[PDB]
């Protein structure tokens, strides 16, 4: 029952595929996109890290690369995983 | 024109199921009906719409001496590149006219719009006047240059602002690739590519032509709708916006119409023919054009020129330059 | 009505594919299928029906009287507004029925159905009786007023609940516009306002009549299936309820018929048409009135209305009072 | 067959719509379009698909023999069993095959796709070929126990190497009752269920028939698109999948076409009908099959049977396979 | 990377645009709806609030006006913002 | 104003209805399913519980009977439920 951070980035549909493959690269284990809309139509991945240097560098990234004329918000939630073979203890946990 | 005609043809059109489901659905999205046409069901008209114009393109095009085609095809692109640098030097410079926003408005109005050239196609057989039937083929050779023009000529209005501000590159063959990636096109260069080599006519006759103008009138309605949302954008950006929305599409179709009008002439391209060409140069992106222009373009605001493609660019080619440009091509036929 | 007919009439019309297709989606979903129409078809399929319905409702119109109109369209209204207080007088006073949760009840089974009334035209159609190409157009006289009086009859019972146990203000024009602007109406509203004014023939005769009894057989599969899944519904409230949802369509009908007959005399309106106001009376809302009264009429709870109107109500309109009411005007044709 | 045929038939129908709608949105996909026809409309072309093939398959019930069709079902139901047991003793037992990944990829080859079916009748109607018309209603009998014989073979496997690796009960019913219950075999199942019992000709020849080539073209581009799809997934598992993939439905249709052709001598079945048999038989089934197996037998890589039924499974009994058997029962028909 | 609340309302689809216009009105940056389904078909807003008086507020509103007679649950989350100009540094941050 | 475990369960499209029904028998309140899509399509329950012997207890059960040949990953947050009237008090709160 090991700990882990959640990253969300909720930002515009076009950059779907630009960010998916920025997060692929990150050394990140999956992620799971969400459509949504919103003001402030959207979408919003939730990626989970092992480490909080990754959650930061991915969100260092699509923030470098996207968010001076894309909009969007990343937000950190800190959650505990239980299960998932690729990440807590392969078997149990 | 006739003025004599452009009023006929307009009162008359503004009665065909095209028109009234434009303006239609204008005053219904204007009395807020909570009336939505589902995601779904407007990405099938699409690919119906457009699969159907090409399957005639290309069922066309196998008879037709592809020398017929290389004045129309030729002048379909000098329209598209030329559109956008006639916003570079008539709208962008001036005050409160960003011009990468002028830019990427540029690349809409060069970019065609399928639901206005469609509308177009089904008044001319409507109004029993006839059109090369590779005529509609013509439309991505417009709605590529015109998105790459746009494109390129602002990622250099950009490097020469910082090339300046120091003082005291842009991939084409992607965006290209990418624009004859979008479903719209695809649709098309598939319906094209099925007319010239595999022999489409069952299900043609039977399915992709009855369903044209009943599909139409949908996305028409979905189409003056869509115009009407996007009208709050306008008063986002500058004010000298919605002049361009108004009188480029006039502009746009008569410098078309005049090249088109150099075959009546050169190479026999026909009255109808230019009809088309007139009213495929006039349309603006809507659809596909504004996510090229999100990506090529994107210090570009969407409120410059998706609200004014989308709101007054498309509800004026289809109300009043179909019937206009009916009209011209009508009038060269005295006696 | 003639018993030698009510009984040839049903047990034809039950194998005719609109009523096939009500039971037969009652029976493969009472066989649990994982088989589900898509949300995006079915809002498609009442899009057609409707602005198809709207479209000859407004065509001739713009040759009728508009005084042959108004006795049907204020048994049209009064219907409406009556439905509402018998629920009132008759439901709302038994044991362990909740008072506004029958006045819900009522104005469901005021509001209309189109999909109800969809499947008695394309009956009378069918079997050779015509009506009124208006008669469509009653549909909101009656489904507007109905959801009115059952939300203002709602909020005054509780404000007499509110000054008894003091003891010891309801704003109609929004909801009368909100329904006004709900997507069903909306698109009967244009379809109407199309064929009035424009000259919508072309695309009627070649997409929304030649599609419209196909796509009002899913339509009417769907109806029976979302028919069975409300059932479950039923068993949380009352059991005054199921007897309501069974006897109060086909007496709801008789009243509209007998007012209905008020003109196979006065004003000359058809056997035919007097059969779409019977039907358009018993029908019972489904879909439109049920978001009107969570919303204008919220204490009510959703098992006694939207079960009552959908598990029952709809499949008696469909399954018993069209071939009753068409067998009613039959047999009114002696000799 | 003969040579000159299955090449006649071959070029001709790889330029017939059902074929050049396959292999075009092959291509389209292959360059990678951003093209995608919404999954709310290829639920509801398949629908209209199996309902449209249902409706004649109960039509034409209803006056046949039902010993005309004795000897085609228990062929139809032996071919899904053997199909699996096939996939068990020639795939299975070769290297880096997983044999619980083989049983799964039988009962796919074992199991129907109605798109392949489909795409096969209205060959045989494009051709002027005949066929029993409740042939259609053949598929159900082998789409379940090939699924079911994969999910029970599977399950007696690994109980086997449970009572081995320890010496050192499968509910058949519930599968064949949810097999039953899916969307595209219950579509069938009420269209079959129509034709028998009401009168469904009305709706038939107006909607479901006019309609069912042109849907099926977009239904043969979508299962063209998805076919390159799952073209990774190939890579993933063994390669003895794609010899398998490939040869498998040429065998598996000839032994159809063997046992089919029991019957242009037994009990009179058509040559149009055991085409259709034979077609069936090749199939492999895309969408029903993979989630009823990927719950029955869940050690099974979808790789190796998603990918082999769907990448290449389909665009051979599509491609080569219809042409081909086409051919066959076309030479017998000497002089 | 300033601290923030992430206000969940998981409620009736009737309600969108009234609680859509709870929000809007509260002082709240923007929000972000998804079409959701369930047991206990829905809705579920997602706000970011940078005080908790706000979240609750907000939340005092949504369950004050509209939650005798609809359903819905209000969880708050405590998340920490990395990114968004309408909220964390506008740049950087 | 009571804390509570927000587990989530973001796993295979198929499994739908039979980790619905694991729910359901937990004793949870109730849930609150949404469709996502990811890499490492998908589906996604979000099931807010009062002790965290249930929160486990339900992601015990997911993992013995589905997560040997499904896919996907159970990981918790930690939440504080403001209002719903099945859980935080009937009333008020
Ligand atoms: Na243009
Ligand atoms: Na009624
Ligand atoms: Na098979």
């Amino acid at each position: 029952a090991k700990p882990a951070n959640k990253l969300v980035i909720v930002t515009e549909k076009i950059l779907l595929k630009k960010i998916a493959k920025i997060i692929d690269e990150s050394g990140a284990k999956g992620y799971t996109v969400m459509n949504t809309g919103g003001k402030g139509a959207n979408i919003k991945f939730e990626i989970l890290t092992e480490t909080r240097e990754m959650a930061e560098e991915i969100a260092d990234r699509v923030a470098v690369k996207y968010f001076n004329d894309y909009a969007g918000i990343i937000y950190i939630c800190s959650a505990e995983v239980l299960y998932g073979h690729t990440f807590c203890g392969p078997e149990g946990c | 024109d006739f003025l004599s005609n452009f009023l006929t043809d307009f009162v008359g059109q503004l009665q065909s199921p095209t028109l009234a489901f434009l303006i239609g659905g204008m005053v219904i999205a204007a009395l807020g009906t909570q009336l939505v046409i589902p995601e779904a069901i407007s990405t099938i008209i699409v690919f119906m719409l457009l699969t159907k114009i090409g399957l005639t393109g290309g069922m066309a095009i196998r008879n037709s001496n592809l020398t017929e085609m290389l004045l129309p095809v030729a002048f379909s692109v000098i329209l598209g590149i030329l559109i956008v640098f006639i916003a570079r030097f008539t709208l962008a410079k001036l005050p409160n006219v960003r011009t990468v926003d002028a830019l990427a408005t540029g690349g809409l109005f060069g970019a065609v719009s399928g639901s206005t050239m469609a509308a177009a196609l089904t008044t001319l057989e409507e109004s029993k006047i006839s059109y090369e039937a590779w005529a509609g083929a013509l439309y991505p050779f417009m709605d590529i240059p015109a998105l790459v023009t746009a494109i390129v000529v602002a990622n250099i209005y950009l490097n020469k602002r910082k090339r300046k501000s120091a003082a005291a590159r842009v991939k084409i063959w992607p965006i290209i690739e990418e624009s004859l990636q979008g479903p719209a096109l695809s649709a098309m260069l598939l319906g094209l590519a099925l007319g010239i080599f595999t022999k489409p006519e069952s299900v043609y006759e039977g399915f992709y032509d009855p369903l044209f103008r009943g599909l139409l009138s949908i996305l028409m309605l979905i189409m003056g709708m869509e115009a009407w949302s996007r009208i709050g954008e306008l008063r986002k950006v500058a004010q000298w916006y919605v002049v361009y929305s108004l009188i480029a599409p006039i502009v746009h179709g008569f410098i078309a119409f005049g090249l088109g009008m150099i075959a009546h002439y050169a190479t026999g391209f026909s009255l109808g023919g230019v009809v088309v060409l007139a009213v495929i140069a006039a349309s603006s992106s809507d659809i596909s054009g504004p996510p090229t222009l999100r990506a090529g373009i994107p210090s570009a605001n969407p409120s410059a020129y998706i609200g004014s493609s989308t709101a007054i660019g498309t509800p004026i080619a289809i109300g009043v330059c179909i019937p206009l440009f009916i009209g011209l091509a009508q009038t060269l036929g005295a006696g």
